[PDB]
């Protein structure tokens, strides 16, 4: 019944730091190694550091250089992760792992915990239909999808006809641009035949900056 | 510190075949009590890492004897004798025999099908998002296989660059087909300058480039 639990996600200006909770349980909580693992988005894995609750001790990467401290709650079965002077690259998953001896390193995961850090500050987006159309030409099969443009921060979910279509919908991966601003667009595949039957809607849904919006993507 | 390299970077796979992935210390990874310290773990899609091999060849609990992990000195080895559609993620490598502990890059695992062509659809910017002053132009690559492609924007057959950003859905798990999206993003004033603005796809399943296009201001 071992189990990692981790604290929510964070969002934090350039500069900041913050410190990550990672609760422990089903297991002798001063004995086994707490790993730091850190992810940057589609990015390999990175060793940050480890401490043994039992005794306080602790050993980091050198390329934090000093930017990491590790520390354990033995009362509470909770390791904390504390970054300091945070830089966009620091924008990422970080993971706690336990240790099991006899060879079991990082046998045990939290689910992990987004940080990401930039200066921008929380916006909705604004949301544009991709529009259906074709007229001549060949092919027999619209193509229509919603603009979700300049919001901030991840994560931002989209559904069609309020989950009622969910067949051939695709929404990309958000990408950040030079605006502080995240994009994405959702598009999805349906009869060109059935354009005049059924009402597309995209639900557009920004839970950071508490906005929601359904857009039609009537054809022209 | 105890360099990690994996190859490849990526790794297509056809369910039922086998499958290999190769990793390599710039150390040696062996002890003087015997054990080698070199770890496999597994990154699902969507969820965090699991241990599967550690100390090169010994299987974690509850892993499918499919896999097996082997090594010689420097070189490392992780196998699928079979190929199920649920081992797909990306593998890591990685050693706790010095610290700092590091990884390797990792090989991302996807399956392997028969090429299909994409479908391409362009899209103008919308008349609201023109009255806001900026006009974003995109073109849709939809269900494809593979995942290169060359996406190339002209106007006025004019080649653009740096223009645009695009982005990629990860494998269906349906039919194993990916799909791309371009934006290009120009200024309201910069989109009433040129009349045709195409967008011409390269891929493995076309005989030739693709293209589809639009006449600003008319349909």
């Amino acid at each position: 019944q071992v189990q990692l639990v981790q604290s929510g996600a964070e969002v934090k200006k350039p500069g900041s730091s913050v410190k990550v909770s990672c609760k422990a349980s089903g297991y002798a909580f001063s004995y086994s190694w707490i790993n730091w693992v850190r992810q940057a988005p589609g990015q390999g894995l990175e060793w940050m550091g480890r401490i043994f609750p039992g005794d306080g001790d602790t050993d980091y990467n050198g390329k934090f250089k000093g930017r990491v401290t590790i520390t354990a709650d033995k009362s509470t079965s909770t390791a904390y992760m504390e970054l300091s002077s945070l830089r966009s690259e620091d924008t990422a998953v970080y993971y706690c792992a336990r240790n099991v001896f006899d060879g079991y390193w990082l046998v045990y995961w939290g689910q992990g915990t987004l940080v990401t850090v930039s200066s921008a500050s929380t916006k909705g987006p604004s949301v544009f239909p991709l529009a259906p159309s074709s007229k001549s030409t060949s092919g027999g099969t619209a193509a229509l999808g919603c603009l979700v443009k300049d919001y901030f921060p991840e994560p931002v979910t989209v559904s069609w006809n309020s989950g009622a279509l969910t067949s051939g919908v695709h929404t990309f991966p958000a990408v950040l641009q030079s605006s502080g601003l995240y994009s994405l667009s959702s598009v999805v595949t349906v009869p060109s035949s059935s354009l005049g039957t059924q009402t597309y809607i995209c639900n557009v849904n920004h839970k950071p900056s508490n906005t929601k919006v359904d857009k039609k993507v009537e054809p022209k | 510190d105890i360099v990690m390299t994996q190859t490849p970077l990526s790794l297509p796979v056809t369910p039922g075949e086998p499958a290999s992935i190769s990793c390599r210390s710039s150390k040696s990874l062996l002890h003087s009590n015997g054990i080698t310290y070199l770890y496999w773990y597994l990154q699902k899609p969507g969820q965090s890492p699991q241990l599967l091999i550690y100390q090169m060849s010994n299987l974690v609990s509850g892993v499918p004897d499919r896999f097996s992990g082997s090594g010689s000195g420097t070189d490392f080895t992780l196998k699928i004798s079979r190929v199920e559609a649920e081992d797909v993620g990306v593998y890591y490598c990685a050693q706790n025999l010095e610290l700092p502990y590091t990884f390797g890059g990792g090989t991302k695992v996807e399956i392997k099908r028969t090429v299909a062509a994409p479908s391409v659809f362009i899209f103008p910017p919308s008349d609201e998002q023109l009255k806001s002053g900026t006009a974003s132009v995109v073109c849709l690559l939809n269900n494809f296989y593979p995942r290169e492609a060359k996406v190339q924007w002209k106007v006025d057959n004019a080649l653009q660059s740096g223009n645009s950003q695009e982005s990629v859905t990860e494998q269906d798990s349906k039919d194993s087909t990916y799909s791309l999206s371009s934006t290009l993003t120009l200024s309201k004033a910069d989109y009433e300058k040129h009349k045709v603005y195409a967008c011409e796809v390269t891929h493995q399943g076309l005989s030739s480039p693709v293209t589809k296009s639009f006449n600003r201001g008319e349909c």
